[PDB]
């Protein structure tokens, strides 16, 4: 779920 | 409203809170007991008596 | 090269309406446009499609 | 062979003697043989005489002037002759040692100094690192303020911050002239910030008035170019303690040792013509017949002299000949009327000897500004974060802030992170300025018989103001130290591998199973050990044989399976459980919490700020700032 406000992937850097 | 919905019966809170707060003594400005009472409420806070006496 | 789409009809009908004559040329770099910060200035240069604009290309 | 001449000091004979000396001192690839002239007093037909009879007489190819009492009209003469007979000339000391922009066409100077832009930057480098930012420009009648005057209005556009500027006052300074006028116009200003270009005499009669229109006390900054400050060794009366300037490397050698720096240029110049054709030119010094249309290889010798090195100290010259890429000092005057070193510059990065402007006072006891405080942190990495400046463009990068590990040598670090944005914001509401520093001891505290080390031994003992970052609250603790409200709440929680119901499941009340024995956590000398140790002896004595170095490997030895629990705070653990490798997990969450207390900013004793600032946290904590700062600092994935 790539969401628009904030994704805790997207918020927080991930490896992949 | 935490108590009551899991005391009596058939009433459920909705999600979680959203503005967070304390609870607190109240005391006149410039008192001179505020410290005394403040050492007394984190000494019960370590010792695990507010533990005891949150779960009674 | 031959181009042709969205935007060169509609460059084909605003020529049309008001009798100027075009010379279609591609960009240098690539790059949409930005603004960018030349190493040792302040300056502020334009970089891309921006500039050959600003510049008078 | 070389050239020498001396001008208008105490007799150098045995100078002369001692520059003639080394004919033969090997240090420069090359044996031009020196010789050395000088003339008795300084004027026109004088010099004329003395350089034409000696370049026509002796055939040489260089010669490196000495300057003089610094009078003004000198270096002119110079560019004329340089300009008439083609030869180049080289100045290293004085007055003449000042930049003439304009030179003739055809000639080389190549005088080593700085011009007015370029050391105007640095002004506003130390400008920006103190963040004053008041900028009261004072120019005298003088025949370069309209270039000042245009320099200062050029780098104040070729910088980030506004430079609010407030007002450009010329006033006539002269010998003659009403002295009441300069006094109103004096007498009628308020600004932190003093930046002021005059000369010598000038800088006196100014400096005088101004001490006594009370612009001089502890309050106000003067900055003022190297054109003033005179001699360097003498420093008159009526000058402030505190005048800034800022003077280029080898304000403090000898003449001798300059002369041989300038010999040292010309017989690197000469040699590396060598090394691409293979001869020094011949002159061309015919004064009294001052032949010559364009020359193409005293050109080319020109061309190849402009660049050189020398063992650290790089003499670039520029087309104009003042030399580029210089690695100027800035100097200040000590409480002691003595000139002495603040700040160095080294491709394009100023440094300071102190985080503040030391400000003194008429009896000289000096005072600490009311809205100033020292504040000091460490490391935690979801509060505090620090980075080295990136090589980008020496300052961090913004909505950061400069910190210093201190220990006298300093590297400047940026801080960033969570009670760092509640620091900004704190500086913004209650109108204070702060400096911000880490500490060197153990982490947070302790009391090893009274020897309280840590961010609370630092404001114990009177050394700091306020103590910021992930700090919790505890009855021992605030009997010595003050405390806020709190915006962070913790306590105790246990980590384990993705067993137990709480701290008094007899797993950890009766450390007497056999065949497994469960294994802690604990960081030692922290916040939660005292608790534990103080509450729980039985689990103190069984506790030894604990992982202890950080919150770092506690997590790699419970993934590889050494460790069995972790306890340790709850903001931390529960935020390190967001973003892992995999999911690992704590017991039942949130309601197994001990001790909940919450996070505080320390303060000493009896502050008046305290006051001020705990109504202010409750005011960011009332209208929900600190919950967009939650989710921008303290979110994970799992
Ligand atoms: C506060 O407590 C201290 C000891 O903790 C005691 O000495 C003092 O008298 C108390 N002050 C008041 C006002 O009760
Ligand atoms: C500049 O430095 C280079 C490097 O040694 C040298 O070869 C050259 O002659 C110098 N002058 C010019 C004009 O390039």
């Amino acid at each position: 779920r790539i969401t628009g406000i904030n994704d805790p992937r997207l918020r927080n850097p991930s490896d992949k | 409203l935490e108590f009551e919905a899991s005391q009596k019966c058939d009433l459920v809170t909705t999600g979680e809170l959203f503005f967070r707060s304390g609870f607190g003594i109240g005391m006149r400005k410039d008192s001179p007991w505020k410290q005394n009472v403040s050492l007394s409420i984190l000494k019960s806070h370590e010792n695990g008596f507010m533990e005891d006496l949150d779960k009674t | 090269q031959c181009c042709y789409g969205f935007c060169i009809d509609l460059l084909i009908k605003l020529a049309r309406t008001m009798n100027f004559t075009y010379e279609v040329h591609l960009v240098a770099d690539g790059k949409f446009g930005t603004q960018e910060r030349v190493n040792n200035s302040n300056k502020k240069e334009w970089n891309g499609m921006m500039g050959e604009l600003l510049s008078g290309q | 062979t070389v050239a020498v001449v001396f001008s208008s000091s105490g007799p150098p004979q045995a100078q002369f003697r001692a520059r003639l000396t080394p004919q033969s001192f090997l240090d420069l690839p090359l044996e031009i043989q020196p010789l050395t002239v000088g003339v008795n007093t300084t004027n026109p037909s004088s010099l004329l005489t003395q350089i034409c009879g000696l370049l026509g007489a002796a055939h040489v190819h260089g010669i490196v002037f000495e300057d003089n009492v610094d009078t003004e009209a000198v270096a002119q003469i110079l560019d004329f002759i340089s300009s008439q007979t083609h030869v180049p000339i080289l100045s290293i000391s004085g007055g003449s040692a000042v930049v003439l922009t304009p030179k003739e066409p055809g000639s080389a100077f190549l005088q080593l100094g700085v011009s007015l832009e370029q050391q105007l930057q640095v002004l506003f480098k130390v400008l920006e690192e103190y963040d004053w930012s008041a900028f009261a420009v004072i120019t005298s009648l003088h025949p370069g303020h309209a270039l000042f005057l245009e320099g200062v209005r050029a780098v104040a556009d070729a910088s980030h911050v506004s430079w609010r500027l407030l007002d450009v006052v010329t006033l006539e300074l002269g010998p003659g002239g009403p002295r009441a006028r300069t006094q109103r116009l004096l007498r009628q200003l308020d600004a932190p910030v003093f930046v002021a270009y005059c000369s010598r005499e000038e800088a006196e009669v100014l400096f005088a008035e101004a001490a006594q229109a009370g612009l001089v006390g502890p309050g106000h900054v003067w900055l003022v170019p190297n054109l003033a400050l005179g001699s360097t060794d003498a420093p008159p009366a009526t000058f402030p303690v505190g005048l800034i300037s800022v003077v280029t490397e080898s304000w403090r050698l000898s003449l001798r040792q300059k002369v041989r720096d300038g010999v040292a240029i010309l017989a690197l110049g000469a040699h590396s013509y060598w090394r691409q054709h293979g001869t020094l030119p011949a002159p061309a010094g015919d004064c009294r017949v001052h032949p010559g249309p364009v020359s193409p290889a005293r050109e080319a010798f020109y061309r190849h002299l402009l660049n050189v090195t020398w063992e650290g100290r790089d003499f670039s010259f520029s087309p104009g000949g003042y030399l580029v890429q210089p690695t100027m000092v800035v100097i200040a005057l000590n409480r002691h009327r003595l000139w002495e070193m603040v700040g160095r510059w080294e491709h394009g990065v100023l440094y300071m000897k102190y985080p503040v402007w030391p400000r003194y006072s008429a009896s000289l006891q000096p005072v600490v500004d009311s809205r100033h405080l020292t504040v000091a942190t460490l490391e935690e990495r979801p509060f505090v974060i620090v980075e080295s400046p990136d090589p980008g463009t020496g300052g961090c990068v913004p909505n950061t802030v400069p910190c210093r590990r201190q220990s006298a040598p300093y590297t400047k670090l940026c801080c960033k992170g969570f009670c760092i944005d509640i620091l900004k914001k704190l500086a913004r509401v209650v109108k204070f300025s702060y400096d911000l520093y880490l500490v060197t001891n153990g982490k947070h505290g302790k009391r090893v018989r009274g020897v309280w080390n840590g961010m609370i031994g630092e404001v114990y003992y009177k050394r700091a103001d306020m103590a910021i970052g992930s700090l919790t609250i505890n009855e021992e603790r605030s009997e010595i130290v003050d405390f806020s409200v709190p915006f962070v709440e913790t306590g105790i929680s246990v980590m384990v591998a993705r067993t137990v119901s709480g701290l008094s499941d007899k797993k950890f009340q009766r450390p007497q199973d056999q065949y497994p024995p469960f294994r802690f956590g604990t960081v030692p000398n922290g916040s939660t050990e005292r608790n534990i140790r103080s509450n729980y002896r039985d689990m103190h004595t069984h506790m030894v044989k604990f992982n202890q170095r950080s919150v770092e490997d506690a997590l790699t030895s419970l993934k590889m399976g050494k460790l069995d629990a972790f306890i340790y705070d709850a903001a931390v653990l529960n935020y390190m459980a967001g973003k892992d490798e995999g999911c690992k997990l704590v017991t039942i969450g949130s309601g197994k919490v001990f001790a909940t207390t919450g996070y505080g900013i320390a303060m000493q004793k009896d502050s008046h700020w305290k006051r001020a600032i705990d109504l202010a946290l409750l005011q960011f904590l009332g209208d929900g700032e600190t919950q967009k700062l939650e989710t921008v600092w303290l979110s994970g994935i799992c």
